[PDB]
């Protein structure tokens, strides 16, 4: 008669690592890092992200043309933006302070657009036929829906004074341009003064642009340049315009309603037609795991980022064969 | 293992043992049969439990990479935000493989440790009233049926009774 | 006849936890983490603080008449600023390159200011009307302390050419500024002439200021903005002015005596009379333990900062109930 | 615990024993009492000693946070500075509260090995001269008195003498 | 150590024993020596070889720092830049510092488990044949000659035919 | 007769740490700290590094007289710099986004230098008179190799209206600049015309710059200054000049042939006529430790850098007295 002391074996091959020993067999374990995705772009709790599709930032932004759908784009959730985009700026130029301005996006979920400078309201400029045929709708000549291209009018073109005033209690993103020409005989065809500037001011800004003519490349057909700039127009406080040529004005500008979560995604990726709590850059993630390896870059109730293949903890003991 | 019982002592495990992870086989004339020592058991099911419970709180508080983008001319910056998200990455990848690691030897010895334990126990209460053969049993010089058997894991045995 | 061997136990409630169990009680531990603090602003090892109180940086610095308590202040251990101090720029504008300044003074104890360009010398132009109602002191128009406000003298302002010397061993701190007017008006009042610039040059430095004329919101009732400058002149080497109208001259400048450990800790509280070999911006710390929980940016010799609420290590055994 | 004498074979502790962290306890006809074993005790506190001062100056060089301002169009190197200065906090964080849960199992594993070779030292003295009763005590098979007593302490017993 | 036999009742190691880390040493009439346990030497020797990889491979991704300058108006982040870098190092040189600390204690007390396990192997197969003396010999009943002993290495030992 | 269970000693006095207990005698320890360097500036891989010697970066690429050793570098594994070089600016001044053209180093190999407007070719001003005394090269008043100071040539700048086409398949860093003189003078003594400018195009580029007149310290002789600027001309793209006057015009631009691994080392070392796998600022290693402690900064298949001063891992036992 005896009694023997032992312990469980079972026919499971799940293997763990440690220190001294590798593919350890165990009778149990528990794996904690996910690697799968689903691959696509989802809704965050069901709000959908912006989805740019070929549309920049800028081009969204400024009103490109061919960027039509964002018009007036509702909340989201996060941003997704190609990593070149075809609709950028149709006209050749720059976008100063671009990338504080994505930055600045990170934290809006919503902007509401509003009119502040009625394209009607220029009664001594010619403010339609401020056009080009590098930003081209529906085979004609068009130009950044947001901003008025201003150019003299019965051969003068007086002095600009205009003011806005942000009376709504939401601060106001505020987007302007000028125009660089090629030549000093483009410069009195569409301004007529040969010396011009815009001067912008606000309660902290005191801006003064001029102009700056330069021989340079065709790039989408143009030797003009624009530079566009922008600020945020606080409650209460007024935007101060004078110019004398080369201003791009603005005529739409975009109230901040929502602040809050939300990032700029980089993805080639449409839309999924789907939902969930967390999600990456090539598709969103739907575990109770602790880590996961898809992707740094989350947003949403996420798991860990680690760069591992496999993670598993021992929790049964050495299984026998 | 560092105690000795798993796959030390103690050949090799159980299959016919199904429920719990450590106990005792009886063989008599009556019969034979496996059972589960619960005690022993319940308390590696609790320590294995808060332990993954543990490294899962643990890592709960870590870096998280966010996006920033910089022009053509802002490239040192830009460098320094990339190796910054990098370094991070790499610093919790290494604390996770190697908490892992560590503690999956930890876990092993763990129960090995609570084997060679509940192999102690029965043979403190045996005393000489059975031969310890080497292989984690005991025969025992006097016959032993089913409810001297059950007094053994009990933590009853009557020595002096024998 | 009987031997035992056993182990300690006591009436400890002390509790550590670990990987497999929480809240085991033992006999002995040590606490490691302090979480105490005196919630006072000290001396550090007898070295009193500079604390701003109302005054920004700027204020201090430029010599807001509001800010006369720091006309000449002692060698500190560190400085304390509020976030949103009063008395900044009395009359509105800019500070250039202001938090690269204010990196400087993290590495700076000790000012000792100096005259290097006397008001009485300006015998070309006005330079005792240089005055405005944004920067009162006891009811009456004052300015910036620091820096002269020049105007015309007998409706002309000619041309300023003067230079200062570098002679002291230590390098110093120089800083002017420049007068951005409202309009045409206003420029031609104060300066006669219509177009007008600041040029300074030092060894490195090769600046020329020009005014931007804007209309603007009123601030502290001001249309006008002054942009302040500054440089560090190395021993030996000049600093060259030139200018013809806007110009706002350097009257005291800053010598940097001693360099060293300090620290910019913004923080609402007042100077508590008390000493600390460890200041935080909520209190300073006194323990012997290798960590603490009060705040990250400590000055001093102090305990490692971490985010915890509790370590405490067993050192004696698992106690008995 | 994984050595199986604190709360194991020796149910408990005892409020008795002041002098030290382990020893022994006797009966006998003259009377009864404790003593500490000073060199297991003098082990311990020199190890136990040499970890806290360990871990105190292994924390020693650790990342401490400096003030950076930033203007408003600055904000993402505001941001770069943010998470950096965050990120080391996390990890070091991290490392303390770590190093605290591992150090305390195995500080509580020492004492539990002190103590069972405190137990396996005084067992392989006795040998056969001794019932090994099975919750850390032995019973004599001759009468020990105090002296006795002191050669079991002593590491002296003299075991062909009984 | 934990394992109580290296320092503690086998009171030193062996000069004469060269070919391995751990064995036996016989005493007869025929004469003594030493001999290797083969078995026990080649675990201890892979996992050791294993542990010192393992320490290499995880310490293989690691911070790596690269030059940036910045101008005299850039100090702010050339002060990041060298606080990132520092921060690391620091992050890195506690964790390689501590791994050794660590896993040295880890080693030491592998061996010291290895050593009681061959022990108790051995005290498994001789039984109630030889005198357990309290400092890893054994004393036999028996005359145990040269073949006796080898079967005592070999796991052999016929406790019967004694 | 009796058989006994022991371990191993030796005559080992080899010692390890750990957590409970220092200076742990061992039968066997493994060293994996490299502690060792050769104290020298070695070929990596058998490609030769770039010894600038007591050239500059800027004193290299600019092509000052005292530089000629470098007039035409080959391929390089890595570049060295002194901390501070003799050799940068001859001609004072400033060279503008310096450090990020040092960036863009880091990642080039090698460069091949060509002729993108010869010195000849400009036929309507003087290009050979363009020397100064800040720049000797043999006793003589010389300038930087690789542009062109162009002057008045019979009394007259006409305005410059230069073009450049890259033609060729490689990225190419071209270099020019801009003197500003001491006075209005020396303005019209150099250039006739009073008020001038550069203007530089690309495709991304639209650049304007004009010279700054101020009374300057003298640096190396001079009160003039020369402000350097750079752009990189991608394929199939025209960089467009425009000037009348304070031109510094290219005459060798660097083709950017090979692109890949490198660094700038900081070391006052210079060549070693060595061989190595590692290098560092203070001298290379050879070794296969995992880890060392000799510098941060390497390049290379190199161990990974410690602040230790030992790591020694226990294989053997702890060993006998
Ligand atoms: C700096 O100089 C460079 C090099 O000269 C300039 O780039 C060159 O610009 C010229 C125009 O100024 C272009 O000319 C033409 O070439 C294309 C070639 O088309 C195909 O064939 C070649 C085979 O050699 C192949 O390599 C190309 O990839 C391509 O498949 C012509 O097609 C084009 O003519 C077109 O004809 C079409 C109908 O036949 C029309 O619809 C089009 O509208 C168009 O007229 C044209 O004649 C060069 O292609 C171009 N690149 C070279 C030579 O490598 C560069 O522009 C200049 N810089 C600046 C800023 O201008
Ligand atoms: C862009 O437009 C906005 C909106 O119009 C401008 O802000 C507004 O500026 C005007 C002056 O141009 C201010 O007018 C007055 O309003 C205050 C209101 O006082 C109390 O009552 C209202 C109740 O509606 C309450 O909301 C306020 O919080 C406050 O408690 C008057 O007190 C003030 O008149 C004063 O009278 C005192 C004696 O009675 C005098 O001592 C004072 O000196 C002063 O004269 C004045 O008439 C608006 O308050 C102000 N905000 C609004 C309407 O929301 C903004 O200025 C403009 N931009 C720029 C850059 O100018
Ligand atoms: C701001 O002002 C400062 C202070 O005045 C200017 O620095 C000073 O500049 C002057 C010239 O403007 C220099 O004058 C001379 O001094 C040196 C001194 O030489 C030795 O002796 C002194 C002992 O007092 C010692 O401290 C020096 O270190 C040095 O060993 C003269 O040698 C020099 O004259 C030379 O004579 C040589 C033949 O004898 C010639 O070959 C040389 O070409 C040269 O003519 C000269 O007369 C001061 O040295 C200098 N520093 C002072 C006084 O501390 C500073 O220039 C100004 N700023 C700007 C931007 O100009
Ligand atoms: C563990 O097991 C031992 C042995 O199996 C237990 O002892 C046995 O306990 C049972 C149930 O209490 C006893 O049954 C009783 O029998 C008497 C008369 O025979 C009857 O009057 C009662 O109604 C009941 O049926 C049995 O006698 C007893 N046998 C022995 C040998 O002890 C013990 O209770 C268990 N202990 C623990 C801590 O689980
Ligand atoms: C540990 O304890 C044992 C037993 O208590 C010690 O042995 C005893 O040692 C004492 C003191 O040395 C001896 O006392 C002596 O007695 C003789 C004659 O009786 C006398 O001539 C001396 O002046 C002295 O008083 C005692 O005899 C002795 N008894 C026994 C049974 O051994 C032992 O010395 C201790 N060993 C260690 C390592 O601490
Ligand atoms: C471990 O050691 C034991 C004891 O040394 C081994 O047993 C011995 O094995 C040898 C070699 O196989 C035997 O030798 C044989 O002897 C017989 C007759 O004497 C002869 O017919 C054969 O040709 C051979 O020479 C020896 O008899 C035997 N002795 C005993 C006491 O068992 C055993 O084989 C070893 N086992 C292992 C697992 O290594
Ligand atoms: C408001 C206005 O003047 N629009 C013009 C525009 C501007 O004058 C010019 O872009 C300013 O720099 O120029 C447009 O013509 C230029 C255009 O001419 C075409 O024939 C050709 O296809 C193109 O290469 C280009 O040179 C323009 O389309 O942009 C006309 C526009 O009405
Ligand atoms: C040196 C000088 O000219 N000081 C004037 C000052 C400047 O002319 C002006 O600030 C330049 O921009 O203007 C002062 O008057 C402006 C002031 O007028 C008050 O009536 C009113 O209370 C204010 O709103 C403001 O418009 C000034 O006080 O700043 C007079 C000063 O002497
Ligand atoms: C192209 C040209 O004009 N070269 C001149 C040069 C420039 O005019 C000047 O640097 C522009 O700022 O000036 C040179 O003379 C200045 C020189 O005069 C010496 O006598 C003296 O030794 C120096 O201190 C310095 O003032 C020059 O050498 O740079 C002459 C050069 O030909
Ligand atoms: C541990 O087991 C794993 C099995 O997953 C081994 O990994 C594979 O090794 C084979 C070599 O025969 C390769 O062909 C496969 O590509 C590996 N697969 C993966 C997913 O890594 C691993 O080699 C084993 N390690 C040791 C030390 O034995
Ligand atoms: C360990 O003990 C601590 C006691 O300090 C427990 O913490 C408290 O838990 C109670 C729940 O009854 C809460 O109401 C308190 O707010 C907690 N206090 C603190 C300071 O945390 C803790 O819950 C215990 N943990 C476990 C696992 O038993
Ligand atoms: C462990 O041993 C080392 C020997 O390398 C000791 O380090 C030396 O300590 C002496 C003190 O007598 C100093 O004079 C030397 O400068 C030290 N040398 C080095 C390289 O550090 C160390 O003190 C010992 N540590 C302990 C805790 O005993
Ligand atoms: C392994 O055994 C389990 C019993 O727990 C059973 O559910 C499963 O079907 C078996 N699988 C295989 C492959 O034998
Ligand atoms: C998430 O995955 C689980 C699998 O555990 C699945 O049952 C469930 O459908 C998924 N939930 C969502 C919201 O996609
Ligand atoms: C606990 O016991 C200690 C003896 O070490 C004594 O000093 C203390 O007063 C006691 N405290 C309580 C609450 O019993
Ligand atoms: C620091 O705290 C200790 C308590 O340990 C106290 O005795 C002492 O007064 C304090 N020292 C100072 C300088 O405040
Ligand atoms: C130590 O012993 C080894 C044998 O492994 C021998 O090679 C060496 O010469 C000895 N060294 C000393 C100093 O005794
Ligand atoms: C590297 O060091 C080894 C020493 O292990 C030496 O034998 C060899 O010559 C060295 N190799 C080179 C390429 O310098």
């Amino acid at each position: 008669d005896q009694i023997c002391i032992g312990y469980h074996a079972n026919n499971s091959t799940e293997q763990v690592d440690t220190i001294m020993e590798k593919n350890v067999t165990v009778t149990h374990a528990q794996d904690i890092l996910e690697k799968t995705h689903n691959g696509k772009l989802c809704d965050l709790d069901g709000v959908k992200p912006l989805i740019l599709r070929d549309c920049s930032v800028a081009g969204w932004l400024l009103g490109n043309p061919m960027c039509d759908e964002f018009i007036n784009v509702p909340e989201w959730s996060y941003i997704v933006e190609k990593a070149n985009p075809v609709n950028d700026l149709c006209y050749p130029g720059d976008f100063n302070d671009y990338e504080e301005l994505k930055h600045l996006l990170s934290r809006i979920n919503h902007f509401e657009k509003i009119q502040i400078i009625p394209k009607s309201s220029w009664s001594s400029h010619e403010a339609s036929l401020g056009v080009s045929s590098a930003c081209p709708y529906q085979g004609k000549s068009s130009f950044f829906r947001n901003v008025v291209w201003l150019i003299k009018k019965n051969s003068t073109y007086p002095t600009i004074k205009r003011s806005y005033n942000n009376t709504n209690q939401e601060d106001l993103l505020v987007l302007w341009g000028i125009h660089h020409p090629n030549d000093a005989a483009e410069q009195t065809k569409l301004y007529r003064n040969p010396t011009t500037y815009i001067s912008v001011g606000t309660s902290t800004l005191n801006q003064r642009l001029v102009p700056r003519i330069a021989t340079r490349s065709k790039v989408n057909g143009q030797n003009g340049r624009m530079e566009f700039f922008w600020t945020i127009l606080k409650p209460n406080d007024a935007i101060n315009f004078e110019s004398n040529g080369n201003f791009i004005a603005p005529e739409y500008a975009y109230k901040i309603v929502k602040k809050g979560d939300s990032t700029i995604m980089k993805s080639e990726l449409e839309y999924g037609n789907c939902n969930t709590k967390c999600q990456t850059p090539m598709g969103a993630i739907n575990s109770s795991m602790p880590f996961h390896n898809i992707h740094p870059l989350t947003i949403g109730e996420c798991p860990k980022y680690v760069k591992s293949n496999r993670l598993v903890l021992a929790t049964g003991l050495r299984n026998s064969p | 293992g560092l105690f000795g019982a798993i796959a030390g002592f103690i050949e090799g495990g159980w299959q016919g043992m199904v429920d719990g992870w450590y106990g005792y086989h009886h063989s008599n004339e009556q019969g034979s049969g496996y059972a589960a020592d619960k005690e022993s058991t319940q308390k590696a099911i609790d320590g294995v439990t808060n332990k993954v419970n543990s490294i899962i709180d643990k890592m709960n508080t870590q870096f998280e990479a966010v996006g920033r983008e910089f022009n053509n001319l802002e490239r040192r910056i830009e460098n320094l935000n990339k190796k910054m998200e990098d370094g991070f990455l790499d610093v919790w990848t290494y604390n996770a493989e190697l908490l892992v690691l560590m503690e999956n030897e930890r876990t092993l010895d763990f129960h090995d440790s609570n084997v060679k334990n509940l192999y102690d126990k029965v043979r403190l209460q045996l005393r000489d009233n059975a031969k310890e053969l080497g292989n984690g049993c005991f025969e025992f010089y006097h016959k032993c049926d089913n409810e001297c058997m059950e007094s053994v894991r009990n933590g009853t045995y009557d020595y002096p009774q024998y």
